[PDB]
RNA sequence: CUUUAAUGUUUGAUGUUCUAACGUUGACCCGUAAUCCGGGUUGCGGACAGUGUCUGGUGGGUAGUUUGACUGGGGCGGUCUCCUCCUAAAGAGUAACGGAGGAGCACGAAGGUUGGCUAAUCCUGGUCGGACAUCAGGAGGUUAGUGCAAUGGCAUAAGCCAGCUUGACUGCGAGCGUGACGGCGCGAGCAGGUGCGAAAGCAGGUCAUAGUGAUCCGGUGGUUCUGAAUGGAAGGGCCAUC
RNA sequence: GUUUAUUAAAAACACAGCACUGUGCAAACACGAAAGUGGACGUAUACGGUGUGACGCCUGCCCGGUGCCGGGAGGUUAAU
RNA sequence: AGGACCGAACCGACUAAUGUUGAAAAAUUAGCGGAUGACUUGUGGCUGGGGGUGAAAGGCCAAUCAAACCGGGAGAUAGCU
RNA sequence: UUUUGUAUAAUGGGUCAGCGACUUAUAUUCUGUAGCAAGGUUAACCGAAUAGGGGAGCCGAAGGGAAACCGAGUCUUAACU
């Protein structure tokens, strides 16, 4: 059970946010990945957080 | 006296009107990063309470 | 409700909603229903003096639910866009 | 007296439920659309004309018809069709 | 965890926090040394082999995923 | 203002001194024909002891109860949920303390697309170098491979490599399959945005089937939906999630 | 000597003797929501508890565990 | 002199037989132990039920005791006959 | 009676006579029947009192949503073919 849950807050502001998973002894990098934001109804940049 | 109802069920169930009950699909509470989004938005929608399980249901709310 | 010692129906499925201290002091009115009144005037207290809403109720609606014949003015309420159609019909003047 | 003897365990004895695998609608069947002909494993039997594939390589129809059972092909393996009614 | 006076004082009064830990670690595991002979002894003649003791035993087998005090000198 | 040193002056901690609270199961006197009591006179302790409310520790001295089931009798031993194969009698399902193994995960690439490619093994030849390394051409044709068991599949590859990438999207969903139910699953197609491709198209995670936990209670973000005279707020609800 | 009145009279219990430990007197301890009482009209050569059990020779090693006694700096820690 | 000796009254209860719808809800016959002591007995008192008293057997507390009897909660509850 | 199964050597009963075990109040749903019918019906109470008053109220003719709210529609959704 390496694996730890994270979200990924949108950068667009409206509070939105896809939640995942993230083996973070081996990925110091940080997760910044373009998805669907319903609330504004574009694509922009999830970036990682708590 | 008077029947009295069992208050943990007036909580889950609504009578329609055709005298079916309608409830909230269970497993939507926690745990919600495993299942797939396929599952979560198809228990988001209220429910119909089974043809079996509607004798329990008429028990329990003798005034709904 | 002893399902024979599995969770029951009732404490197997969520709790949902809340329910409303507003809703319980609102009620509904039918179209056949506005012959009985008085003369010729509907409000909260032209109808709860005729034994047609309870006498705690400070809302009220008009559903199209008959059939009106006589012209009412319907002092103020809130007629739907059905019912209206229906009063404005046989004569009915509609006001706040 | 020595009447009662010890005895052993057995290392295995656990199992999984049937998954209910197999045809659900025979040939000569008339049946509608997006409804399941077979559930599949792998795929013995491919998806030919008017039928899908699965994720689970379960075999669906796209559209109305009569259900046709076949062996077309160079290896000899077997497809599913649907025709036009 | 903080400390007082000078250097040399944290060195000393650190020593003995590792000294003691190094002497209760050692303890705990005296108990379970001693408490896992007792899981495959032998029932004897129609007795139960007390569950608050099998339960606590499961409690420190697993109580040993925990960390290891000396982190290791690591050798050269 | 940053360090500092006294007079006091508020009380905070230790120390000593006094008497007036309090204690006296010390002496004497009276009510009193009375080794209880009450009062008075003195002596000794003395703001201690003790008691009241609050509080941490100890507390089988006492009290209320709990201490699973299957089982070829019970105890001991083993098992309890999920996946694969046989039993299982050529649709589905089907039991035993029947015969064998596995899971409680992994992966921002090991996912989506667009291109291209095809193994095991043996024989022959060749520096070290070999029974087995790299290389060349022959037979062979998947006996190889698949992230991890077994089964079913796989060349149009579902296996191997590379470029670009985020569809591992949001709202829905005809029609079905499987369960006593809770539920679990497969899904064409519609709308909004997106990736790859010249396009026809494909893409709602991974070749499929394990990798999991109801409800209650509570935590975090969003949303005027509600707000017990009114305006707020608290607290509830709905959505996402722990 | 005592004991299971009514299936067990014994190797069981008691015993004089020994050791440890508590108690400075308004004693420890016990019965009591408390006043009070027993201990005791006694005062450590006394009273309570615990184990052993005339007499004779003896009574070895272990303080890691669990208890108890002493410590008084440090760490953790309640009400206020 | 002595928790000395033998031994009737007195106190007890080791063995055996009879009796077990008995003469008796524990006795009779034949023997058996103590018998100046930690003895035995009359009369009157005191200790009360999670309590007493116990040379200690879970013994005894009105023919009843691993928590007396009487009344009440009370028609406790009984997935069992 | 209880059982897969009883002449069963499994339970119960000596026999006769008398007593002995699915009830009663309130509430809720379904069926039959009766009266009214988009209506039906009163409760406490008053009352020369099983009459007559009393319509406080209850059920029904409207649903959808958690809710504001809308209404023969409504909810979901930016919107639904
Ligand atoms: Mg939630
Ligand atoms: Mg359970
Ligand atoms: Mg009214
Ligand atoms: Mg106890
Ligand atoms: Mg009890
Ligand atoms: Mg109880
Ligand atoms: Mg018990
Ligand atoms: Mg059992
Ligand atoms: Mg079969
Ligand atoms: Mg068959
Ligand atoms: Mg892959
Ligand atoms: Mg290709
Ligand atoms: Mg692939
Ligand atoms: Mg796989
Ligand atoms: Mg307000
Ligand atoms: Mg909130
Ligand atoms: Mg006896
Ligand atoms: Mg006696
Ligand atoms: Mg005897
Ligand atoms: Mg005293
Ligand atoms: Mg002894
Ligand atoms: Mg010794
Ligand atoms: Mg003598
Ligand atoms: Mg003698
Ligand atoms: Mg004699
Ligand atoms: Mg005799
Ligand atoms: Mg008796
Ligand atoms: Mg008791
Ligand atoms: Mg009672
Ligand atoms: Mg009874
Ligand atoms: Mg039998
Ligand atoms: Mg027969
Ligand atoms: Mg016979
Ligand atoms: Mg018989
Ligand atoms: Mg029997
Ligand atoms: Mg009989």
């Amino acid at each position: 059970g390496i694996r730890e849950k994270i979200k990924l807050v949108s950068s667009a502001g409206t509070g939105h946010f896809y939640t995942t998973t993230k083996n973070k002894r081996t990925k110091p990098e940080k997760l910044e990945l373009k998805k669907f934001d319903p609330v504004v109804r574009q694509h922009v940049i999830y970036k990682e957080a708590k | 006296p008077k029947i009295k109802t069992v208050r943990g069920a007036a909580k889950r169930f609504k009578k329609t009107g055709k005298g079916g009950f309608k409830h909230k699909h269970a497993n939507l509470r926690h745990i919600l990063t495993k299942k797939a989004t396929k599952r979560k938005r198809h228990l988001r929608p209220k429910a119909m309470v089974s043809k079996g399980d509607l004798g329990l249901v008429i028990a329990c709310l003798p005034y709904a | 409700g002893f399902e024979g010692g599995q969770m029951p129906l009732y404490r197997r499925l969520p709790k949902f909603g809340f329910t409303s201290r507003k809703a319980a002091i609102t009620a509904e009115i039918r179209l056949s229903d506005l012959a009985k009144v008085e003369g010729g005037v509907v409000d909260l207290n032209t109808l709860k003096a005729a034994n047609i809403i309870g006498i705690q109720i400070e809302f009220a609606k008009v559903i199209l639910a008959g059939e009106v014949t006589t012209p009412v003015t319907v002092r103020g309420l809130r007629v739907t866009k059905g019912a209206r159609a229906a009063i404005e019909a046989a004569g009915g003047k509609i006001e706040e | 007296m020595a009447h009662k003897k010890a005895g052993g365990s057995t290392r295995n004895g656990r199992d999984s439920e049937a998954k209910r695998l197999g045809v659900k609608r025979f040939g000569g069947e008339s049946v509608l659309a997006g409804s399941i002909i077979v559930r599949q494993r792998g795929t013995k039997f491919h998806a030919g004309a008017n039928v899908g594939c699965g994720r689970d390589h379960t075999l669906f129809a796209k559209a109305d018809g009569k259900v046709k059972f076949e062996v077309k092909g160079p290896k000899n393996r077997k497809f599913i069709s649907i025709e036009a009614e | 965890v903080t400390y007082p006076g000078n250097y040399d004082q944290y060195l000393l009064e650190k020593e003995e926090a590792l000294r003691v830990e190094e002497l209760q670690n050692a303890e705990f595991d005296r108990k379970l040394a001693q408490e896992e002979v007792w899981i495959r002894q032998g029932i004897k003649a129609r007795r139960t082999r007390n569950e608050g003791r099998v339960r606590a035993l499961k409690a420190m087998r697993r109580e040993r995923g925990e960390r290891r005090e000396v982190m290791g000198t690591a050798k050269m």
